[PDB]
């Protein structure tokens, strides 16, 4: 009932509101956070 | 109004987390003609500029007035050389590991009341001139399973009168949460914050996962300018989730309002399982 059907309850990552000119725009640099090999999955840096 | 704290007030029992905010501990606090209470103690690491410093106190003033059921009142600051903001503990944790550990015993009730009360206090800060600027659900902190509160790590920012918009000067941010506008441009608005309570009630009603997961949060901006946005819950009808996907369009102001959201999910939590289907709630 409005619910979605997904095959075996599965997500996709994404869902597109394309081509609606509300979601559609009508490329910064993002760094991690590592002090070896993570020490915060959420945050990074933004830069120019 | 605000309660400056010496260091022999209080001292650091524990660590209970760190980030690029600093370190959270539990702690206990000794009032001075005095009862132990025991409280969180935030440290702020951030090498502050002046700007910056004088940018955290404004927003402490008000912290530590605020009189609403769901948001945290900062009790005191030690400013030394490194801040520290005071507040009670709340021993159940935060929203986000509640519904990872007790997705069991949560229904369509305790969510949509969730949402209510997160806009709600959203909204009060909002009446105080306060972008938050970090809502998430790694920030919301349970009381108790009915009773949930908002919470400041020292990002949350003051507009003075005439002022709309905030501009960051960069920093460590979580990309995954952000308006586009504050990627692009680090423009934060209350609309902005609108956004981020969209993604906060996402990742509620997923039971706490993580957003656009496997998508490197460097393609993000990207994905959204194309019209991707974050998929439907498997336990929401339409209705709740056209909501969610309002706080996403492009144009700031015409998101909702957290006023609006707080009408519309009230209607909605009178009755309950119209609008989130969930297994065993009937």
């Amino acid at each position: 009932k409005s619910l979605p059907s997904y095959l075996n309850g599965v997500m996709p990552p994404t869902q597109s509101f394309a081509p609606d000119p509300k979601y559609v725009s009508s490329v910064p640099c993002i760094l991690p956070i590592i002090e070896n090999g993570k020490v915060c999955s959420t945050h990074y840096y933004l830069l120019p | 109004l605000l309660r400056i704290l010496k260091e022999t007030e209080f001292k650091k029992i524990k660590v209970l987390g760190s980030g690029a905010f600093g370190t959270v501990y539990k702690g206990l606090w000794i009032p001075e003609g005095e009862v132990k209470i025991p409280v969180a103690i935030k440290e702020l690491r951030e090498a502050t500029s002046p700007k910056a410093n004088k940018e955290i106190l404004d927003e402490a003033y008000v912290m530590a007035s605020v009189d609403n059921p769901h948001v945290c009142r900062l009790l005191g600051i030690c400013l030394t050389s490194t801040v520290q903001l005071i507040t009670q503990l709340m021993p159940f944790g935060c929203l986000l590991d509640y519904v990872r550990e007790h997705k069991d015993n949560i229904g369509s009730q305790y969510l949509l009341n969730w949402c209510v009360q997160i806009a709600k206090g959203m909204n009060y800060l909002e009446d105080r001139r306060l972008v938050h600027r970090d809502l998430a659900a790694r920030n919301v902190l349970v009381k108790t399973p009915q009773h949930v509160k908002i919470t400041d790590f020292g990002l949350a920012k003051l507009l003075g009168a005439e002022e709309k918009e905030y501009h960051a000067e960069g920093g460590k941010v979580p990309i995954k949460w952000m308006a586009l506008e504050s990627i692009l441009h680090r423009i934060y608005t209350h609309q902005s914050d609108v956004w981020s309570y969209g993604v906060t009630v996402w990742e509620l009603m997923t039971f706490g996962s993580k957003p656009y997961d496997g998508i490197p949060a460097s393609e993000i901006s990207s994905i959204l300018e194309k019209g991707e946005r974050l998929p439907q819950p498997p336990i929401c009808t339409i209705d709740v989730y056209m909501i969610m996907v309002k706080c996403w369009m492009i144009d700031a102001d015409s998101r909702p309002k957290f006023r609006e959201l707080i009408i519309e999910f009230s209607k909605m939590a009178r009755d309950p399982q119209r609008y989130l289907v969930i297994q065993g709630d009937e």
